[PDB]
Formats: C-alpha cells, structure tokens, sequence
C-alpha cells in the first residue's frame, strides 16, 4: 500500500497527499500544491467547495494501483498510517498528536484492506482527537465535522 | 387602532402557535444522542443545523 | 395643427405593450421557476 497514496508538493516540500481509491484520484481540496506524479499531475480535477475534496479519473493503465473501497462502516477498530483508529457512535477517534497539520490526505482503511475514509482534519480533545473526515456512504460523499476542526 | 391591535394579536398569537409547533416537533429529536432530523422536516421546518 | 396633447406611450392591453406583457411574463415565469428549483435543491442539499 506503499504506491496508493501519492504526495502533493508545495515549492519542495510535501504538504499533503493525494489518494487513488476506486477508480478515482482524489485529494483534501483545501491543501494547495501539485501531485508529485506527472503523470497523474496533468489531469483534469473537479473540485468541490463545500465537500472540501478534489477528484478526478485515475488513468486506465494505472487502476491496478488502486485500493479497494467499502460503505459499510461497523463499529470497532480501523487502521491509518498514524497507527489505529477507531470508529464509534458516528465519529473516528484517533489519539492526540498522532495527527500532525500536514498530513491531510492519507487515508483509513478498514480491517479487510479497503479504504474507508479520507481524513481532513483534526477537532482536538482530550486523548483522542477527533478526525474531521469525508467518509462516502453507500452513494453520497458526506463531510463528518466535529465543532472545531483545523484544517490539517 | 382597534382593528389594527387585533391585527397584530392575531398575527402575534398565530406565529408563536407556529413557533410552538416547530418546538414540539423539533425538540423530541435534540434530546436524542444522534441527530437524525430527517430532510423531510429539516425543509418544512427550518433544521437546527445538528452538530456532528 | 395637431388637435391632442402628444402623448404617445400606448396604454396596457394594446397589443404592443401586452405583447411585451406576455414576453416578460413567461421569461419571468421562468426564471422564477429556476429559482423555486435552486432553492429546492440547495436546501435539500443544506439539510441532505
């Protein structure tokens, strides 16, 4: 899962990244740069203000490197390149710190090996830090923000 | 001056009975832990803008 | 010399200005109509 997730850089510097799920690019609209790739760099990328996510079509000879997706969203324990998180009353709990500002496109999978979520933010609270996510529900992409959320 | 005091308790009194009504509609779903407020009435009434 | 004061704009129901009327009616209707319809679908969507 090492060539799933692609880096969006800033004059030199990552400063998010940009995931390719389900036969689709997509990225944290908010987070400025470009893709490191070229060749996904020079696609066409309809973005979304108010869902705060940037998508387009993964090109038809790279979809092997795709992950797999899923909707169904049990409660219980996740998995994030930030060690674990976990999924409960309608919220994604991670502890604190382990999200760090800049960090704000990888995503969560779930315990099968397929992708979940696509984090934004962070609402910090207590020992477990909030995570402001985009979570697609069985045909809608819906924003879950807790109060207080930064743009990671 | 009557007529038109009359006109502004009927208006008065008609819209607080509409702002009862969106209360006992509204208030049985913010005491409950996950805030469903299904579209149907978050149109007809105007929604809270429930928290997640 | 002309026998009326010069006054010229035709009153409504003349064909000219009711031709104007039905026009600006429909176009009105319509637009009026698209914005019933945004209204719709951006409050589905403030609520969905």
């Amino acid at each position: 899962e090492n060539d799933c997730i692609f880096e969006v850089k800033h004059e030199g510097k990552v400063t998010g990244y940009a995931c390719l799920v389900g036969d689709k690019v997509m990225k944290p609209a908010h987070v400025k740069g470009v893709i490191d790739n070229a060749d996904l760099a020079k696609l066409a990328f309809k973005k979304s203000s108010k869902y705060d996510l940037e998508c387009a079509q993964i090109p038809v000879h790279m979809r092997s490197d795709a992950s797999k997706y899923t909707h169904e969203k049990p409660e219980g324990h996740y998995n994030w390149h930030h060690g674990a998180v976990q999924y409960s009353g309608g919220r994604f709990t991670i502890p604190t710190g382990a999200g760090k500002p800049g960090d704000s496109g990888r995503p969560i999978f779930d315990n099968k090996g397929r992708v979940v979520a696509i984090v934004l933010g962070g609402a910090n609270e207590g020992s477990r830090t909030a995570l402001s996510v985009v979570t697609w529900n069985k045909d809608m992409v819906t924003r879950v923000t807790p109060e207080g959320s930064e743009e990671w | 001056v009557g007529m038109s005091l009359l006109a502004l308790i009927s208006i008065f009194a008609s819209c607080y009975m509409l702002v009862a009504a969106r209360s006992k509609c509204l208030t049985p779903y913010a005491l409950t832990p996950g805030a469903a407020v299904p579209w149907t009435l978050g149109i007809l009434c105007c929604a809270p803008r429930a928290h997640a | 010399a002309a026998s009326h004061s010069n006054v010229v704009f035709p009153d409504m129901s003349g064909t000219a200005l009711s031709w104007v009327q039905k026009i600006s009616g429909g176009l009105g209707a319509f637009a009026i109509g698209a914005i019933l319809v945004l209204v719709v679908v951006t409050c589905i969507g403030l609520r969905r």
